[PDB]
């Protein structure tokens, strides 16, 4: 079993470490080729603007979009999950667009509102939460199933083969999350 | 129940901040200019640290103005920074909501024996060092991020290569060390025992750390990197140069694609004027720290 | 659950305001306990001796260990070379109840002590100021004491000792907190040592006198300094009649602010070891 | 089975450079005035070690586009590069194809403790010595041609003289000497022994050298030849000459005919003026690496 | 038949590992070593303790008593010579010696020069302080490795010193930054090659014992502890009160070095230690180059 | 598969890396305790004298017999080859006495003599270099027992059913054949008890 991360920018090394941990095999993924033969791909926590920018400039969005469609998942966590969103508050265009919710960037404030709360998470209790300069998930569409939330904000989503949150799991030493979405690639990979 | 500044979320803001350049800018047109290149971040000041040389005289923390200048122009977190010591002047850039403070020794220090207590504040704090025991001095007083002192404005890394090999090395050799041997280690060093005993059950440091002073070219970001760097600051080799915007976009792409040497090359291309920089023969500059 | 830092240093709290007694055979060590004594220290040369004699300085022959814990229901406390860690687990293996890592014997190591952490049984550590202090609680130890100069029959250097080290304690208690880093380093001393002993208000380990103590003035003076316990070798049997020094020192211990009780009982003593001045070279401050 | 980069490629092609002159260029008019000279390569750099010194700053490698311009200008070999330790910048010119790399003294050491490893790459490196100990860490390193270091920029062969003499006694001495007193001459001089018992068995040392530094005349072409070197490397001498294109011919020519003194004397003649110079009374230049 | 290669000569060594190497001065003592499992037993004239007692100078021993030595036990003779001396070596060779000890407690005949040992075919063992000295020694062709300590001082402090020096030294070289040995080599004075061979082979390629002032079961194990492949024991044994039962001792422990209660058992009765000697020394010792 | 290794002295050290190499558990046995559970194990090269001293003092004589007995395949490697030895040349009485193999011990000379020589093995294979540090030969073989190598027309390797003993030492080389043919037998050793 082969996860990608997205190595552009951002805490790349943390996923890779989940990863390893629960028996998989990680890969950067700083280039379109690095792509092929993936089995599943996260999305890390870094800065959203700046993986966007390098997308652009080597031209992984087509290629990032085509392996969606070829129905691989893909785990986006916090800035992950921006890059997933089908719209951002205040952005007229989306970055990946393939995930059915509505995103606030930076809705919590500044770095100094950054925090960490244990969560309820519907797949997977008392999962600690690390939300740094996170957003949050405004709306969601019908065919997304709600997994977390924290005072009342959705933090954590999926959709189908689309996995999100707010918070940096991969910053704690809890793997459930990880597992989950392992999970969803090996059920994945027989189709 | 949420938890503000605990040392998860300190350090974590700056886990997020990996692989990636953070930028000195004196106003909001560089910092569109960063944003738009791809910076993780841009620190806030008065003067890029090569005019702080040229100029001399007293540095001190920005007018708060700049700062939230700064900060109403991008969406990527805003650094700010602070004089050695300065608590007020960290106690202000916190109540700015400045995302990380750096307590620098390119301001003009304030207290030369002893530094901030960083512990007690929410906002974290990101420090310099030259080596292991200034590094675990820095974390002891409560630093959540590091970076390499380097020489700034200078335009030469060769400090800020001495000092990233000089704490990777000390690293290494913590980390496979006789755990018998580690308080004499801390002692030799200068260094809190209890941090050294932190990188060796972790296997390496724990918080991130940055290289600092002299980045001026796509290949020094790259070097960096291949010397085992969390991410780059740059300063005066940007908005010195001669196409600032132009550098700022290779320097970004550089330092993600390290190891894709064709592609340097071909960042490196056009790149035009750099800044001069300066040899050496400095008779007291930087490396203020204690 | 056993070796815990409480159950370590808990051992060392219940030998607070007594004397522990340098012996070399189960006669002595049966004197000290009739005397009173709260433990007694075993060795194959009393100090004053290992000095006269001078050469290699090792762990007792366990033979002389369990022969003396066999004359005795108080503990025993034995230890070691410095950075000697088999003898340290040997005096462990053999029930020993408190290990001396000590520079009166001959040292092992020059650079590094025993891992004291790794070990279920106490140690107890020379020092001559706060930052030596610290390293060793660093390393594992469980209790303290002066150095001073063992086998002189002089106080002067156990003096300077617990001074200093009580007057750095002092410091560091009511010091700013943002400046215990900086001094920290200025000491040599771990931070985090420092940190507890400030929260805590006081040293986090028990520290004992030790180093020529002779006199029931000796003993009740370092007990005015704040020592918790005396430790007593050459004074009491290089004396005319240790098993009257023994109890006069103890008495005199217990008894430290009753100056005419301390009086009578330096009254009869007679003849003490006679002592050296100074004007040595080397001997003894071997730690790290 | 094609095999690239080996160690009998990278110096076979510094063997086949012996009995010529590698010119400084900054631009492709001075390569084609080279290639046209004689020169056997040419060594592309942003300013002459003349102006390097009479400038300062931080030298760095060149903008690849001049180097480009250079390789496009002519058909023999050029050479550039790189600052001591430099690992990117030696990385970019070999992707750029560059034939031979400098790891050069005259520019701005970036590691001031550890040179690049130049066994993890293709391309071949040139590196400076001033003795045999330095000859052979370099060789250690993966060095595959070495030149004396003299005094770049000076017109003043003096240095280069006493590098020469130095090295070539060195390896005399190490040659005849007593087998059973290399590990111990290794210890004096700071060699690998490996390096000694390879010069020992071969009879001479394994690569190139050539000279470097100050050559300005003919007669200081021809001198070097004399002590033995294998071929000159010249930069200041002709390009801050009167008629450059003119002492490129003499300085060929001489070096090739290094004990025609008829002929030697004949292209001394016309030169007219050469670079002025600098005595010595310099503080710290040069003599940079490890 | 291809003799006298690396791989033999370090074999040889290999072979002695997890055992104590005794010193001997007669047939009986090397019985008695033999008796008491020692895995090989040195020959000299006089032992370390009373080479520094007597002074003068301490050369090669008498051929006679190595043979003696040798007709006396079925396990290796070592003897070891003095440093740099070449034909003592030979003879020693010659007299079919299993390892050669070019030994800082003879009285050195070349300050300057070791012994080129890789052009023999008997192996040698040399003493060391640091990782700098001991790549030197192997790179003249030194088979086997021990610490110098301080020899017939009763005294580990300097065994303990120089192998924690190496084992540490050792443990940076294995673990270090690649592009960073050249500039390390040179630091410690070391070639280069050694510390590749270490690199790539993740320990020191040869064995490294312990030496010097091994006094005690407690000692032994104590160096065992350390990282030390072995012990040579000289002094301690045969000037302590009961060397048979030292003998026996010190070999169980170095066995059973994590064997407390044995240790201690072993311990027990041994009864008088030699004195040794504090320090306090002028010159004696580290006479290597 | 868990392989023991007699650690009481020698090259221990080089069999464990074999063992591990050929992914089966190594174990180091300084105690009859650490016996029990054990597939197989290896009796390395060293001074035969002191394993037997250290056999001896700590009553190990009888469990490793008894281990013998379980049927349990062990591996002698010279001095390990000289423990199994029933008949040890000047010897009134042998070590363990399992193999039905008289041996001399340093039968090639000294340490001066110790050489490397290429072999051809029956059931492992050729050329397979053989290290001869201060060996023994096998001056005679029982009916019992099945010669595996010679080296000029001397018994250096032999088998008898569990039992495997070789003059030479294998461990210091990096061809694990040997190791491997050992494996094998431990393996059918321990299917063949179901």
């Amino acid at each position: 079993m082969k996860i990608g991360v997205l190595g552009l920018q951002g805490a790349v090394r943390e996923h890779v470490r989940a990863i390893e941990a629960c028996g998989a095999e990680a890969v950067i993924v700083k280039k379109s080729e690095q792509l092929e033969g993936l089995d599943g791909l996260v999305l890390p926590g870094g800065e959203s603007t700046t993986m966007r920018r390098l997308i652009d400039r080597y031209g992984l969005m087509e290629p990032l979009k085509q392996f969606a469609a070829a129905g691989k998942p893909m785990f986006g966590t916090c800035a992950g999950l921006i890059l997933l969103a089908k719209r951002i508050v205040g952005y007229d265009e989306p970055h990946l667009g393939l995930m059915d919710i509505t995103v606030e960037r930076n809705s919590f404030g500044r770095q100094r509102e950054s925090f960490e709360a244990e969560l309820s998470i519907k797949g997977v209790d008392g999962f600690v939460g690390v939300f740094i300069r996170a957003p949050h998930i405004v709306e969601a569409g019908d065919g997304v199933d709600v997994l977390a939330t924290y005072n009342d904000r959705i933090v954590a989503a999926r959709q189908g083969q689309f996995l999100g949150c707010s918070f940096n799991p991969e910053l704690t030493d809890d793997h459930r999350l990880m597992q989950y979405f392992l999970n969803m690639v090996k059920e994945a990979k027989m189709a | 129940m949420a938890l503000t500044g605990t040392d998860r979320v300190k350090r974590g803001m700056a886990e997020m901040q990996k692989g990636g350049v953070i930028m000195d800018v004196v106003n909001a047109e560089q910092a569109k200019i960063a944003e738009a290149a791809g910076a993780v971040a841009v620190m806030a000041l008065e003067r890029v640290p090569a005019d702080i040389r040229a100029a001399g005289g007293v540095a001190r923390m920005a007018d708060p103005t700049v700062i939230e200048e700064v900060m109403n122009a991008v969406s990527i977190p805003v650094m700010a920074k602070v004089r050695i010591g300065h608590y007020v002047e960290a106690r202000v850039l916190e109540a700015l909501g400045v995302d990380y403070i750096d307590e620098s020794e390119v301001l003009t220090p304030a207290d030369e024996e002893f530094h901030i207590d960083k512990r007690q504040f929410t906002v974290p704090f990101v420090c310099g060092c030259r080596d292991l025991g200034e590094a675990a001095r820095r974390i002891a007083e409560g630093a959540s991020m590091l970076r390499t002192k380097g020489e700034p404005g200078t335009g030469n890394i060769v400090e800020a290569v001495r000092h990233m090999r000089k704490v990777n090395a000390q690293i290494r050799k913590v980390v496979n060390m006789s755990e018998d041997e580690l308080v004499a280690e801390a002692k030799q060093l200068g260094a809190p025992v209890e941090v050294l005993r932190e990188i060796k059950r972790l296997g390496r440091l724990p918080v991130v750390n940055f290289a600092a002073g002299g980045v001026t070219t796509p290949a020094d970001a790259a070097l960096m990197m291949h010397l085992g760097a969390d991410g780059v600051f740059v300063g005066s080799g940007i908005f010195k140069s001669e196409n600032p915007e132009k550098y700022a976009r290779a320097i970004v792409e550089a330092t993600t694609h390290y190891e894709d040497y064709e592609l340097i090359a071909h960042l490196s291309k056009g790149l035009g004027g750099a800044m001069r920089g300066i040899d050496i023969a400095t008779l007291l500059p930087e490396h203020r720290m204690q």
